[PDB]
């Protein structure tokens, strides 16, 4: 038979399922080493000798040259888990992986894939519905928000200064919520000094070109200009007449133009990123005209206090006190640049964590606290469904118990042993029972502050089941044309 | 994985001293004969033909193809 | 299929630990020989067939071809340490390795890597508390100044003149240290005569180019130029009207611009590095005059002495005796380029050490003394801190025993014997007790003179620690080929 | 020596037949598992980067780069099956391959294809006769006519907007019905918006040369023109003398000709694709003429609404309300070109099934009900024929049972068991009994509401059988290097 | 770790079931060419350089070293069918192979070995029930005797003198049978002259002086001489002789197949399949005659359901014919047990999957 | 198992699952679905009682005590004993050391 073209691998019978399961399982274990507060970030080096050192699962699975068709799929799962929700990206990869493990166990026993799918699917729905019964109802409460944002910062680098950054996150999110929008929080990272100096400005932070231009304009009227100020004095005359004390140009400014601008007491900056210009027009309420002669006294943004202070030997232009207190800037002061790289990602998640916390009063006990619960629930839900379906549910419940296991894993404690304690304590205290590694024993996650957003868990089961099962159907790829 | 590439021959401990010692000893021996009034001259050829008859170590060590660290010393 | 693509060397868990640790050990031991007056230099020759004979670890690592991930982390530790104070460059290296060595042994036993870090991190903060209490604060004061400078000059190739290099660096860093800066020190390596000829010039030395000009100008009116003197009369004539008897051009000068500057009795100097121009503007008060038309009399710096000395047989202009010379020049002298290289390498270090004093008077009795003390203290500390951490803490201290171990190592003294003896005599002679290589036996470092900077040790522990910790976490990393 | 070329393969007798069959039987075992509501989508990967993960055998066979002609024909089978009733593309492939597996069984007993084919052909008619002999006539009626177009659009990327798509095909097919021609349904797709913006236009659509000309005409008398109006006055006078008001020029019109026709109130549309000139001459009745000197008042068609609308800033000319709107235009809207070609097909296939409810609305219960009855019937005919062919008849009939067998297979339950019970109750209570993949038990399809238009199954048997012919006939396949 | 011993070839499930069936089938095909009047002799030489050109399955199998356990079962069947009546010693074998052959097909479909066993046994018991209702009874009468003896002398080497050999076993087994017993028959192989020189020595103990050109020819004649004698014993002990030519088989295949239609379940397949084995008999008959089985059987079956039992197959003329009118009538008891032994043989073989061989 | 708790809970449960091999195998040697039958038998069992068994002769979960299918006490009892006992020992044997 020649339906394929020369050089076309074909998976057939159980062989496909086997390679697929192991595949997704392998990559699932490799990423399982960075889960938990004791996780370990990975250093991925592409061809150009690049060195990507991060803790987030998604990014990792986006830099690792995966040759496993299955793993590649597992990469698409972690992606849909980082784009829709974000944090926990890892958790998902493990679930789907462990899930396939339980299934295979059954398949090798003689059970047909289809019946197994129905089993898991039957548990999925119920699972998602259980998360709707175990979700902790709170509110835009500043307290709970601080707990979540704090727990999010943990298990990472900034875990050293979670208290500080968390606070800034809550404030920035409280001043950008209309319906929360993260595009209203400008994250500016700067080197020099420690990461304990991070402050929260309520305006813009650009990173006076001429030594004669004022270093601090009060009611500075920004005259946004996109065109270049080179080939001159006539262009400077048109600005002074339009009453523009602070001309933030997107292009370079002719050396001679700066002398005529500083002679008038005009504070003009040059070479401003297009993204900073648009942020200056949406905060101060200014209009960015292309040509220098299209500007007018009615296109000047109203600023309260525009000062240029040194953020580590580097003078930054702070344009805070804007007429619209809905545009805040989260300045990030820290040691090296690489450090701020990770940290900046922490805030990105901190803002998103608080964001969903206010937009959704859901806050379930993380740290597996939910996992174990759902597991025991399904275990008592399988006898009501019976049939080979009973197994599916069970397996889905056993797959949910991977999170708490991995927790006791990355911690060092006995995986199995701990599992028994947590499970025995969970069916005695309630849904608030979690796996606290810092104490080496199961504790009330809702008492330690360890909380997770509903969206996470919910979205989790979703992206998992769908894809996972689909990987049990594709028993042949065949590369042809 | 792998500290040094396939070429950075690392000689530490003693396998470094030895080698450098042996060569230095042998190079010296070469001229060790040009010592005295009846020394043993050496017609150094520069591959291109030009043969140079010298008895002085310097002139000889400056006309020879030296490609060894401990030797160039 | 293949979990990862081709040409991707990976390592997980212990497998990685062994490799990282090993690579670091050999790299830490390689420079270990470059410690103390027994420092055995190395000869590294890059592609360009360039021979580098240095005793400084940093200089070694930054010249060695390192491609090993974890191994590169050691190059960073030595880099930062060299940028902090300079001294102790090798200290961090060796120590960093020992740590990993003791830690790895803990894992093979069954101990969790997590606890390892915690124990080590906790002991890193305890030590940073012990050092400041045990440290021996010294008195500025030329008497105390020479003491520290005399203990930073040894252990090198210029030990024959540890008395000269001491006074030379004692005079320089004591003429403009407002808040001292190691950048106001310009060292020159002039061949000719032994290092016992090194002189201290109060200013900045360079090389002129014109003869008929004034070789030795009194109260000169320096005018720093950067624009070429090529076309030449109006350019050189506009310099004689301002009263500039000394021209320091940045680029090349036209032959007709030289003959004119040679006729005006104006000493002209062409081909002046960009840094030499800046150093001449902050020493005499000259202004970096770009073009040759805007210079005036208020742009001319005053230099009481600008003569042409041919020390070592090479012409050199000495701009000494100024109003507020903020930058002095160290005139080094060597019989060979080899000795001249080593000397300078050590001179800079002393420049940094002195810079540490201006911002930290404290000092500790080096030679392993402080190490043993910390080891003693930390160990006891571990016994006061229950939990599996007690083991990690004590192990951390056991690492400090590698410093004096290396000391007696590069001397041929049985570590096992010298160490045991050191501790015993150290637990009775207190801090001061150390190891005198020149005479294999315990001795009071404070009395012997051997005193290191407190701040020098401080950073070392922190930098090395945090660094090592990182390399240990990333226990799984493929690549992306 | 070398008879047929050099380096060429050569089969014969037991080698030609054997290979031909297996090749087709094999390509069938590739998508067979993709049949049913429990199929298993495969994930092919062409040598470019396009990973196509579909369930439709057609799209699957159109990706798999084939070599052996035998398999290629199979691709033609799906190319003819999906071009008619769409779905079932797999069914036909499965059967076609099976009929061969059983055929070869006779090729071993030594039974020349002729004697075989003759039977297969006469048997092919048997199924057909039976199909129309047991099929139920389901009523045009917009009500049911919709449930027929819907059940097909279901389980597709268009399923989301099935309802809308259903009506689209409903109105389209209900208009081109005079014998319903599908070659009058001009589909037009424009990017922008969602699939809910679609609609059905009653007239040809073109993709106002003068901004002052008539934007809409009450009684448009179009005049199909191919030639150009460029070099103009005389040419524009021969048209106006035909009592027109809209000139559809195929080529470009000169600026001059734009003023003359505008001067006489005549909307001129220059540069009109040739395909558009043919659709306007069949819907409006305007004869297409070459040069203008040949334009008379007889070639002038007639419309009832020619309005120029901006379908996305793109002012498209709408010549709707034609005298004979026998050729409608379906405007399909899609997020991209992928959801645009997909939705287009689902609509087209939908138009076909609907083209049956107005010509011959016959349909048979799915779940394999049809295949079984026929299989049970053909078996009867076998005994009414006797002779050696008595066995072949049964063979084919027993080959039609694969649909239900493979059906219950993808469910999990026993294939053989269900088969026995199937034929059982199927031999008693009419043909109303079919396989239920959701209950794993044979259930009365007719009563469950599972019915498939005869045509759908009509083409099925016809194709599958005919296929086995052209293949069985393949005596030799040489022609090589 | 090493499972059983060293060099102990074992198998389980598919692999096993297949090993056994392959051997049996092959062992059936080999002798399948020795059935019917077209029965072609075989040349088998033992470790003693002895050549035996026999056409009798039993004789053949008992000359072939068959160490294969699974195959051994086929050696017992032929041996037992040769002890009872003799004739059709190849009928029990071929059938056995078929049964297992159409059986393996069933399992490889997803059926339970047991359901396959139940069916075959249920139909086997049923078949033996149709045999007496179809058998052609008879009563000693030189008439029906010379008729059965003649159809018992054929299909053998000495078929050239089917007339004389007929009279030879006609006189003997009609001089002392009082309750006949072949323990009184003494066959003597006297090399020399053709077979037309055979005589009957008189008497509860008659000597049969046989004449044969060569040895192979001698054994061939004698082999069947016992066939005419044994068959006589059976008839005199059982007044029943079914019509052969495959007639009985086809009908039994026509009844069983329909019997499976009235009995659904996993038994249905096994049953209908069991009957498909009987079709192997008329198949072999045509086989040896070089006629297309597929075509001849289909035709035979059609007319068989038209002319009834009698309808058979006349090799001497490629076309269906009435066996009872053609003078073709075999022994009832002969067919009877055959179906029993064969059905039983195949079974035990199947129920045996694990075997620790050695090579 | 929920009473003893601890890592033992699993041990007990596993022992229970291991006991389910008998019914599974039965359906295996009969020709019926292993898992399928196990479910039906378990469901009915958790309803009727200790009288529910696996009747292959019927292909469905039936009452053993009713059909007349009963096993002696000694047999069963001895089964678990000789099993678990010896079985575990083998598990402890982590080495043997040999030669050639």
């Amino acid at each position: 038979v020649k339906t394929l073209n020369p050089k076309a691998e074909v998976a057939r019978a159980q062989a496909a399922l086997a390679v697929n399961i192991s595949a997704a399982r392998g990559l699932q274990d490799v990423l399982r080493t960075n889960l938990g507060p004791k996780g370990t970030m990975k250093m991925l080096v592409s061809g150009a000798g690049d060195i990507k050192l991060t803790k987030d699962g998604n990014v990792l699975l986006h830099e690792m040259q995966i040759q496993h068709p299955t793993a590649s799929l597992i990469a698409k799962v972690a992606t849909a888990q980082d784009d829709i929700t974000g944090d926990g990206t890892t958790s998902n990869v493990l679930i789907i992986g462990e899930l396939l493990k339980q299934a295979d166990l059954y398949i090798s026993e003689g059970l047909h894939p289809r019946i197994i799918t129905e089993g898991f699917e039957a548990a999925k729905e119920k699972a998602l519905q259980f998360l709707e019964q175990v979700k902790v109802s709170k509110e835009m409460d500043r307290e709970t928000l601080i707990d979540v944002a704090r727990t999010s910062l943990r298990t990472k680098v900034h875990a050293e200064l979670a208290d500080v950054l968390t606070e800034a996150v809550v404030d920035s999110i409280l001043a950008i919520k209309k319906p929360i929008d993260l595009f209203m929080v400008e994250i500016m990272e700067m080197k020099h000094k420690s990461e304990t100096d991070t402050s929260l400005i309520r305006g813009l932070v650009l990173d006076a070109r001429h030594p004669d231009m004022k270093k601090r304009v009060e009611d500075a009227y920004i005259l946004t200009c996109n065109v270049s100020l080179e080939y001159i004095e006539d262009r400077v005359k048109k600005i002074i007449e339009l009453k523009g004390f602070v001309v933030i140009n997107q292009k370079g400014i002719d050396p001679f133009s700066l002398d005529a601008l500083a002679k008038e007491g005009i504070i003009a900056l040059r070479r401003a990123k297009r993204r900073n210009m648009e942020r200056l027009t949406l905060a101060c309420g200014g209009i960015a005209l292309n040509s220098l002669d299209d500007l007018n006294p009615d296109c000047l943004g109203h600023a309260g206090l525009v000062y240029e202070y040194t953020l580590g030997e580097e003078k930054f232009t702070f344009i805070e006190k804007c007429n619209n207190p809905r545009s805040v800037t989260l300045l990030i002061k820290g040691p090296n640049k690489h450090t701020l790289t990770q940290i900046k990602d922490a805030i990105r998640d901190g803002l998103r964590a608080v964001k969903n916390a206010i937009d959704d009063g859901c806050v379930v006990p993380g740290a597996g606290a939910v996992e174990v619960a759902m597991a025991e629930a399904l275990v008592k839900y399988k006898p009501s469904v019976k049939g080979r379906a009973q197994l599916g549910v069970q397996a889905f419940a056993d797959a949910l118990l991977i999170i708490p296991k991995v927790l006791a894993q990355n911690s060092g404690f006995d995986l199995q042993e701990t599992l028994v304690k947590v499970q025995a304590e969970h069916s005695e205290s309630g849904q608030l029972v979690g796996v606290d590694l810092n104490t080496g024993e199961p504790m009330v996650a809702a008492e330690a502050g360890i909380w997770d957003n509903y969206c996470v868990k919910k979205q989790l089961l979703h992206s998992c089941t769908v894809i996972a099962t689909n990987i049990l159907l594709v028993d042949e790829i065949m590369r042809a044309g | 994985v792998i500290l040094l590439k396939e070429g950075t021959d690392s000689s530490q401990g003693i396998p470094q001293l030895v080698s450098n010692i042996s060569a230095c000893q042998v190079i010296a021996e070469a001229v060790r004969t040009t010592l005295g009034p009846r020394g043993m001259d050496k017609l150094i050829v520069d591959g291109r033909g030009k043969a140079t008859i010298s008895n002085d170590g310097a002139t000889i060590l400056k006309l020879l193809d030296v490609v060894h660290p401990a030797a160039k010393t | 299929q293949m979990l990862k693509e081709g040409a991707k060397h990976f390592s997980g868990l212990e497998e990685a630990v062994y490799r990282n640790i090993q690579a670091c050990k050999e790299l830490a031991q390689t420079t270990r020989t470059a410690y103390g007056p027994n420092g055995m230099n190395k000869m590294v020759i890059n592609h360009l067939e360039k021979l580098f004979v240095t005793n400084d670890a940093a200089t070694i690592l930054r010249e060695l071809e390192v491609q090993h991930p974890a191994a590169k982390m050691i190059v960073m530790a030595s880099h930062m340490q060299e940028q902090e104070v300079g001294d102790g460059t090798n200290f961090v290296l060796v120590f960093a390795g020992a740590l990993l060595e003791l830690a790895e042994e803990l894992l093979r036993l069954g101990l969790s890597v997590s606890e390892v870090i915690e124990g080590y991190e906790i002991a890193c903060k305890k030590a940073h508390e012990i050092l400041p209490d045990l440290v021996c604060c010294s008195a500025r004061d030329v008497d105390e100044v020479s003491s520290l400078l005399h203990t930073s000059v040894m252990s090198k190739q210029y030990g024959n003149e540890v008395f000269l290099a001491k006074l030379i660096a004692q005079a320089c860093v004591s003429i403009f240290p407002d808040h001292f800066n190691v950048d106001n020190i310009r060292v020159c390596k002039i061949l000719g005569s032994g290092v016992h000829s090194s002189s201290v010039l109060h200013g900045m030395v360079f090389k002129k180019e014109t003869e008929g000009d004034v070789t030795s100008v009194k109260d000169a009116k320096i005018a720093v130029y950067s624009c070429p003197f090529d076309g030449m009369d109006a350019q050189v004539k506009a310099i004689a009207d301002t009263g500039a008897n000394v021209v320091v051009t940045g680029g090349r000068v036209a032959d007709m611009a030289l003959h004119y500057a040679n006729k005006y009795n104006i000493m002209l100097v062409r081909l002046n590095s960009k840094w030499d121009l800046r150093r001449l503007c902050k020493t005499v008060g000259a202004t970096a005059l770009p073009r040759l038309n805007p210079p005036v009399l208020e742009e001319m710096g005053h230099c009481d002495s600008v003569y042409l000395s041919e020390v070592g047989d090479t012409q050199v202009v000495v701009f000494k005796h100024e109003k507020e010379g903020a930058i002095s020049t160290i005139v080094l002298r060597g019989s060979t380029d080899n000795l001249m290289d080593d000397i300078e390498r050590a001179v800079d270090d002393g420049v940094n050490t002195f810079k540490v004093l201006t911002r930290d008077k404290r000092l500790v009795p080096g030679g392993g003394a402080t190490e043993i003390e910390l080891a003693k203290q930390i160990t006891s500390y571990g016994e006061t801190c229950p939990g599996l951490e007690q083991y990690a803490i004590k192990k951390f201290a056991e690492a400090f025993e590698a410093i004096p171990r290396a000391l007696a190592e590069n001397s041929g003294v049985k570590a096992n014997e010298v160490i045991s003896k050191l501790y015993a005599v150290h637990q009775e002679g207190n801090k001061n007790v150390g190891l005198d290589i020149e005479v294999p036996a315990v001795k009071d470092m404070l009395e012997a003179g051997v005193l290191d900077t407190y701040l020098g040790k401080y950073w070392a522990i922190k930098l090395a620690t945090n660094a090592a910790v990182t390399v240990l976490r990333v226990d799984q990393i493929i690549m992306a080929k | 020596v070398l008879v047929l070329s050099q380096n060429t393969k050569r089969e014969s007798g037991r080698k030609v037949q054997s290979g031909n069959i297996n090749a087709a039987k094999t390509i069938a075992d590739i998508i067979r598992t993709c049949l049913g509501p429990k199929s298993m989508m495969k994930m092919l990967l062409d040598p470019m980067g396009g990973i196509v993960m579909t369930n439709d055998g057609n799209a699957i066979l159109r990706e798999i780069q084939v070599q052996h002609p035998a398999a290629k024909s199979m691709i033609e089978i799906s190319r003819t099956q999906d071009e008619e009733v769409g779905d079932g593309t797999t069914s036909v492939i499965i059967l076609a391959g099976e009929m061969l597996s059983v055929a070869e069984h006779f090729l071993e007993q030594q039974m020349h294809p002729t004697v075989v084919i003759s039977a297969y052909r006469k048997a092919l008619d048997d199924m057909i006769s039976t199909l129309k002999k047991i099929s139920i006539p389901v009523d045009s009626n917009r009500d049911t006519m919709l449930n027929i177009i819907n059940s097909s659009i279901t389980t597709k990327v268009i399923s989301r907007w099935s309802s809308l798509a259903c009506n689209i095909a409903l109105d389209a097919v209900k208009t081109v019905q005079f014998i319903d021609i599908k070659k009058y349904a001009r589909v037009e797709k424009i990017p922008g918006g969602i699939i809910e913006d679609s609609c059905v236009l009653r007239g040809v659509m073109i993709n106002v040369t003068h901004p002052r000309m008539r934007r809409y005409i009450k009684n448009p008398r179009i005049v199909l023109l191919d030639s150009s109006l460029e070099y103009i006055q005389q040419l524009c006078e021969d048209i106006i003398q035909l009592k027109p008001d809209v000139v559809i020029t195929e080529k470009g019109i000169s600026d001059l000709a734009q003023h003359y026709l505008m001067r006489a109130n005549i909307t001129a549309i220059r540069r009109v694709r040739k395909t558009d000139n043919n659709r306007i001459a069949r819907a409006c009745g305007a004869r297409i003429v070459s040069r203008p000197e040949e334009l008379r008042e007889e070639d002038v068609g007639t419309g009832a609404l020619l309005e120029i609308k901006k379908i996305g800033d793109e002012y498209f000319t709408f010549i709707t309300e034609c005298k004979d709107p026998k050729a409608c235009t379906i405007l399909l809207r899609g997020a991209s070109k992928e959801i645009l070609s997909e939705v287009e097909r689902n609509l087209q296939d939908a138009m076909q099934v609907c083209r049956n409810v107005l010509l011959d609305p016959q349909l048979v219960p799915g779940g394999g009900a049809s295949e079984m009855a026929v299989a049970h019937a053909l078996t009867e005919k076998s005994k009414a024929m006797t002779g050696v062919e008595q066995w072949p008849y049964r063979a084919v009939a027993q080959a039609l049972e694969v649909i239900p067998r493979t059906l219950i297979q993808n469910c999990g339950a026993s294939t053989i068991r269900l088969l026995t019970s199937l034929r059982a109750k199927h031999t008693q209570e009419c043909e109303t009994w079919g396989v239920n993949g959701e209950t794993g038990t044979l259930v009365d399809m007719k009563e469950l509401g599972i019915w498939e238009p005869l045509a759908v199954k009509l083409q099925t048997y016809k194709t599958a059988v005919e296929t086995a012919v052209l293949l069985l006939r393949i005596d030799d396949i040489v022609s090589g290097h």
